[PDB]
């Protein structure tokens, strides 16, 4: 499954 | 950061005359992502090309697989920013 | 944050008349995550449309949903006396967000 | 053998043709099992393996939510990175992100990856300790400081250690017929220069060598879940070593 | 028969905590994420909180952030909402909802009233 939190980038 | 794609043309199964098979062109190690890959028979492009969806390797360069139905000249034509002129690679049974 | 604006705020239609309600999303939405609910004055909300186009179980044929992207619409082909309630639009792509709600009343 | 799950995300900025194009792919070992394309009509996570279709619609709902969140993040990321680099708005730019986990033969956690690249060059890489970042250029310092202020390293570490490993185990158990399979490479020699061919094997890891008294091509997908490779030497035995081979094979003309 | 039943609502003075409990019967509670949604009397529906199927991921609205805590316990098949520092803005009818999906299955609780005054 894809990650929920931590996808925030740059 | 521009990278010249590497092109490989091959059949899914060992080519035999009068047998159903799949012609594949594999383009690997290019940047940027955009690229034009057309499989052509006797110099005429096949309209029924279906390609695997985009991905990349560890070194951040992409690869794609364009495959069609056929029966064993066929070739793969690749156009990219690095290539000044579109590059044709002719399919052959031996290698 | 996703913001859904519903129009009109209120609807004044006689029974048997066409009803069109609009829900506009702040950003582009997957069409599979929009839903349309009907709430009576004294009950809990009831799901009419899911997926912006598919009716739920036991929903009359007059209810229909359409649209994609940012703008969506709900249409009642022929109003019925029981169809007068408050209609909300909901998105579920990120968290949940209900619209303001359009109340339809008899003229 | 060690099995790995990876996710690759590519976001390409289109100058005026519309919103940037976003593609997400999920791989278990060398087999793709999901796919998201921004320009596809469905705009949902699509299955690309027979076993993954067994998952209920709530799984696809969650996957679509996560992948659209990733799409929005990358769409913002292109603009913020162009601002960081002070680049012109005219050119197109590419952003790549890869993350995943590995499990050993004992199916416990062994390694975790998180990597972010801008224009085909490394930008921000989670270290092997899984508690720190590696930043190369000046904008990468700002990105690292923002990420550390967001405490995202701990969340990513927790994900990679627990959720990625557990769901990799679940996927492998579901796909025992396909994912947990080794195919012996069918090997044969052609003489013209001798070309040693290994065809229809899985996984893609193979080693072909040529010895005299003791060219190569990257393994290409056959298209049906198996791979091909060949090694040619111009004139002597070809030795093929594979995971599915009890002992490596030797071929002489 | 699918059913959601909520208890714990009543009159509360400001600045005090209240607990809401929603019990689910007739469907696999452990697989789905659940929402708490409130409606002020005469006002439109407002989303309050959401929790995932593990209980690992929980999110709250901007208005109720920092004072509301959502929880779930799959052993007793229960979904709890703990409301702290209740104010005059927090009066509403609360519902526990299994919805916000694409396959069209939704269940709404009866809804319990939370009123804040002295
Ligand atoms: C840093 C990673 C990132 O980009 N995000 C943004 C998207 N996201 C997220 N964020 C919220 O917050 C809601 C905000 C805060 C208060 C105001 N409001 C707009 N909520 C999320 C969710 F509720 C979900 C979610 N949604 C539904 N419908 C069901 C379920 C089970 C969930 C969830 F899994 F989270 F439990 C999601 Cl998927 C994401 C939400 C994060 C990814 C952080």
């Amino acid at each position: 499954k894809l990650v929920v939190v931590g996808a925030c980038g740059v | 950061i521009q990278r010249t794609p590497k092109i490989q043309v091959y059949s899914r199964h060992p080519a035999e005359n009068g047998k159903s098979n799949f012609l594949n062109c594999y383009v690997s190690g290019f940047h940027p992502s955009d690229i034009e890959v057309d499989l052509l028979k006797n110099g005429e492009r096949i309209e029924k090309v279906e390609h695997s969806d985009l991905s990349f390797s560890k070194d951040w360069s992409f690869y794609l697989l364009y495959y069609t139905e056929f029966t064993p000249e066929y070739a793969c034509r690749v156009n990219h920013v690095t290539l000044s002129q579109p590059k044709i690679v002719k399919w052959d049974r031996d290698m | 944050d996703i913001v859904m604006t519903q129009s009109p705020a209120t609807l004044s239609l006689s029974p048997g008349e066409r009803a069109t309600l609009s829900c506009r999303a702040s950003q582009s939405l997957s069409s599979s995550f929009l839903a349309w609910y009907q709430q009576k004055p004294g009950q809990a909300p009831r799901l009419l449309i899911y997926g912006a186009s598919s009716r739920a179980t036991g929903i009359p044929d007059r209810f229909s949903g359409s649209g994609s992207g940012t703008d969506f619409t709900l249409t009642i082909s022929r109003l019925e006396p029981e169809d007068f309630a408050v209609y909300y639009c909901q998105q579920s792509e990120s968290a949940l967000t209900f619209g303001g709600g359009t109340k339809v009343e008899i003229k | 053998g060690s099995h790995s799950m990876r996710y690759f995300f590519t976001s390409v900025s289109r100058p005026g043709r519309g919103e940037p194009r976003f593609i997400a792919v999920g791989y278990v070992d060398d087999t793709q099992f999901v796919r998201f394309d921004s320009d596809a009509a469905s705009q949902r996570m699509e299955p690309r393996a027979p076993w993954i279709e067994q998952e209920g619609p709530e799984y696809w709902d969650g996957e679509t939510r996560k992948v659209k969140a990733h799409s929005q993040t990358h769409r913002v990321d292109l603009g913020t990175l162009r601002g960081y680099y002070n680049q012109s708005e005219a050119g197109s730019h590419t952003v790549q992100r890869m993350y995943g986990c590995d499990v050993g033969s004992d199916w416990r956690f062994l390694r975790g990856y998180h990597q972010y690249a801008y224009d085909g060059k490394d930008y921000i890489a989670l270290k092997e300790d899984l508690r720190s970042w590696t930043a190369a250029d000046m904008a990468a310092q700002t990105t690292k400081h923002k990420w550390e202020a967001a405490h995202v390293a701990e969340q990513l570490r927790a994900y990679l250690e627990g959720t990625c490993v557990e769901w990799l185990r679940r996927y492998l158990e579901n796909g025992k017929e396909t994912l947990q399979r080794t195919d012996a490479p069918k090997t044969h020699m052609t003489h013209h220069t001798l070309r040693c061919w290994a065809l229809s094997f899985y996984p893609a890891e193979i080693t072909l060598t040529w010895q005299r008294d003791g060219e190569l091509v990257e393994t290409r997908p056959a298209g049906d879940g198996t791979f091909q490779k060949w090694a040619a030497v111009v004139v002597y035995t070809c030795h093929v070593q594979h995971e599915g081979l009890p002992k490596p094979l030797t071929l002489r003309w | 028969e699918v059913q959601l039943l909520e208890s714990g609502g009543g009159v509360v003075q400001p600045g005090r905590s209240l607990r809401l409990s929603c019990a689910a019967s007739g469907f696999t509670f452990s697989s789905y994420g659940m929402h708490w949604v409130r409606q002020a009397p005469g006002k439109g529906l407002e989303w309050v909180a959401v929790i995932s199927y593990d209980g690992s991921n929980k999110y709250y609205a901007d208005s109720v952030k920092g004072r509301f805590t959502i929880s779930r316990d799959n052993s007793k098949n229960t979904l709890y909402l703990q409301m702290n520092s209740l104010r005059a803005e927090d009066t509403a009818v609360y519902y526990c909802l299994y919805g916000g999906n694409s396959y069209g299955m939704d269940v709404w609780g009866q809804g319990t009233m939370v009123t804040v005054f002295n």
